[PDB]
């Protein structure tokens, strides 16, 4: 729970061509890419994107409480 | 300085994980002293015997309560990791602190020269006394990387064996190059492996072997490999080797005193708060430990079976999490349509998988027949605890608009439900203990177009006012604007909760909360 | 088994090893690879691992390591056998009566050999050379 903020990626890769190859337009005008997480492997691919060795780490609430 | 998440092990409270180690009487009175993994500052601890040692009669518990965590940490990095052997030389860091003085110890005893860091003169002077065998050679400062020459020079230039490390930045790298040929580096420290800073691999060369080292893995797992280390500190303390640390006791009412002390960071030993006074008798057989004034809080029991009407609507699914976590292990959640959506589905199946017996009804609270057909079911489950109704059909409209028909609708699961509920619960439910049901402000302020709404809300409070005159558990909240899930701005969720487990421990029958705009 | 096998000039490696491993890893790794290869390799390691490093050039260039891996438990060693030569004798037995008992007891193989006589020694360097041997 709580929110958690990237603070380091071990690789990335990014291919434009691929991007435009995966992206596929739905049945509204809309263009949508197909998304797989992979805990295991730690790895999260999006079309031409590719994220590896992700690492985020918890963040204090600003405990603003602006609500009273 | 710490997130509680980074503590291993899924905890949810967000609080409470202070304290590891404690001294006090086992269940049937022996004098124990153990280490939990949280949770250590209470009148109280439930902790498996294989965390749990004895205390030699020739101790008091106030000592015992400084052995545990240091002692099994340093036994743990040295004889376990490091494999340290007699007659080597090894470096502590921090030896006026608990686990280097830990370490000396251990070491002393094996034989071994020992060189360590001292931040001020009054703990050089401490150390001094309290282990004879140390000279003026074997000391160091600790507020700088001097100690790197001062360990080159007096071993002539070769190092040292073992390096138990508690230091940080560059005084990390200042260690690293005082090891010497097949030597090991034991890292306690979190703070450059947390911002994974980097380390020259060439230190690989001379044969070496890095260890990282985290007690914390033990408590939660790897409980096989546990019982060398508890072996060891046993035998430690029948042979003399552990012998217990200065201690700082402050009482239980300035406990908050205690942590500016250790804030203050001038202590030299193990600051200890003491709970309780230790009576002579060696095995007191006691019943209860004295009471003290805290701060109330709701939680409920394992073998309790609760219900929420109206569960699967996203206000009743919050409450639910937020009952989970306060121990509710069996539910029943009631709702005409049944799970017909995702969300409901995730917190169902994550809740299943956490153990919680969970069962989804379609029971009609409407109906007497339907009311007492829930609570059979929750009482199949386990005995009655609760009662929480959040069901709710709107049907908005100015008066104009309005018909016998919607009033009735509206009023179905509100007053009809309320009094079903109240009455079967009244007949076959003892052990019932909480009985909420959820208002709005349309009821208390008003608001326009919602008349049958506002009716609807304002007679179920006026049975559980009844309740209350009579005896039994009841209460109405009568909530603004929602947020997550007038002229007044909505909640955040967050503020709801707290605010419900406010509620329901005072003593009043109806009670409110929303938040002003502006 | 056919699933015990991956590839080693390509980092392929991690995939498999984490996959057939259910995403734990592995409690002991010898590497004797190049610097992507050893990165990909200290990945591999599942809590209380171990990681030894027989090879040379990542120690010898000083290549940075990454500490968070050992916020995990693990133990980094860095093997050299040459150290047995020039002292540590008495450590050494210990190595000494291991090699004994898996002779004695069968554990202990010998590899194949591809035999050169001793005029053509020329010709044994260079066939190592070619790196096509096994063996
Ligand atoms: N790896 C693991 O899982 C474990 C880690 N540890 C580590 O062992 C170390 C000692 O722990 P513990 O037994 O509690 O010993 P102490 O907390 O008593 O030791 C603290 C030492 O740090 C230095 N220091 C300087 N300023 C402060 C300050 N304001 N507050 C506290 N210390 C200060 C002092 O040494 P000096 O003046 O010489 O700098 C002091 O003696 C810690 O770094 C702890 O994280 C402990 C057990 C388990
Ligand atoms: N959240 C808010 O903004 C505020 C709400 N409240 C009250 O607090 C509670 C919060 O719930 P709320 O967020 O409104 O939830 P929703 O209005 O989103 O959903 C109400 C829930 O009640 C169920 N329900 C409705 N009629 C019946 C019935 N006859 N039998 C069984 N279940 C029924 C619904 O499921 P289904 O439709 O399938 O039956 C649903 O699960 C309610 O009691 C509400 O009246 C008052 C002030 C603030």
């Amino acid at each position: 729970h709580g929110l958690y903020l990237p603070t380091r990626v071990t690789a990335i890769h990014i291919d434009p061509a691929t991007h435009r190859q995966k992206l596929y337009t739905l049945q509204d005008k809309a263009q949508v890419a197909d998304v797989v997480v992979s805990r295991w492997l730690r790895v999260t691919v999006a079309g031409g994107v590719h994220i590896s060795g992700l690492h985020t780490e918890s963040a204090p609430r600003r405990q603003q409480e602006q609500q009273v | 300085k710490l997130s509680p998440d980074a503590i291993p092990g899924k905890w949810t409270s967000q609080d409470s994980l202070l304290g590891m180690e404690f001294s006090g009487r086992d269940a049937s009175g022996k004098r124990v002293m153990g280490l939990v993994p949280a949770k250590g500052l209470a009148t109280s601890v439930l902790l498996s015997p294989d965390f749990l040692w004895d205390v030699p009669s020739n101790w008091t518990l106030e000592e015992a309560a400084s052995v545990p965590v240091v002692y099994s940490t340093a036994y743990y990095a040295l004889v376990v990791r490091g494999r340290v052997r007699p007659g080597e030389t090894l470096l502590i860091h921090s030896g006026s602190g608990g686990v280097g003085q830990a370490a000396i110890a251990i070491a002393l005893s094996l034989g071994c020269r020992v060189f360590t860091t001292v931040g001020s003169a009054e703990k050089r002077a401490y150390l001094q006394a309290r282990f004879p065998q140390l000279d003026s050679t074997s000391f160091a400062n600790s507020r700088d990387t001097s100690f790197e020459q001062h360990v080159l020079w007096h071993t002539g230039g070769k190092g040292v064996d073992l390096v138990l490390n508690s230091l940080a930045e560059e005084k990390l790298q200042a260690s690293v190059r005082c090891l010497a040929t097949h030597g090991r580096f034991l890292e306690i420290g979190k703070f450059d492996l947390s911002q994974n800073h980097p380390l020259g691999m060439a230190i690989f060369l001379k044969n070496v072997t890095f260890h990282g080292v985290l007690l914390d893995a033990f408590f939660n797992e790897s409980s096989a490999d546990w019982r060398e280390v508890w072996a060891l500190v046993q035998a430690g303390i029948r042979d003399g080797v552990v012998r217990p640390l200065k201690c700082t006791v402050f009482h239980g009412a300035q406990v908050e005193d205690a942590f500016r002390y250790m804030a203050q960071g001038k202590h030299i030993g193990k600051v200890v708060v003491q709970v309780l006074a230790e009576e002579p008798e060696a095995v007191l057989k006691g019943a209860k430990p004295k009471l003290m004034s805290a701060i109330s809080k709701t939680f409920c029991p394992a073998h309790k079976s609760y219900i929420i009407a109206g569960g699967l609507g996203g206000f009743g699914l919050e409450l639910a999490q937020w009952l989970i976590q306060r121990g509710v292990q069996k539910l029943v959640l009631t709702s005409r349509s049944g799970i017909r959506t995702g969300y409901q589905a995730k917190q169902v199946r994550r809740w299943r998988r956490q153990g919680v017996q969970v069962q989804v009804s379609t029971s009609n609270i409407s109906s007497l027949e339907g009311a007492r057909g829930l609570i059979a079911e929750a009482a199949q489950l386990g005995p009655v605890g609760g009662v929480f109704n959040l069901a709710v059909v709107l049907r908005d409209g100015l008066l104009e608009n309005q018909t016998p028909e919607f009033f009735q609708d509206v009023c179905k699961p509100k007053y009809s439900g309320t009094l079903n509920l109240d009455r079967v619960t009244r007949e076959a439910c003892p052990e019932l203990d909480y009985f909420v049901v959820f208002s709005s402000v349309s009821c208390g302020r008003g608001n326009a177009g919602q008349s049958n709404y506002g009716f609807a809300n304002s007679a179920m409070e006026r049975i559980c006012e009844k309740r209350r005159h009579e005896g039994l558990p009841g209460l109405a909240v009568q909530w603004g604007a929602i947020g997550d899930v007038s002229g007044t701005l909505p909640q955040r969720m967050a503020s709801c909760l707290e605010v419900l487990d406010l509620f329901l421990n005072q003593p009043h029958m109806v009670l409110s909360s929303f938040v002003l705009a502006e």
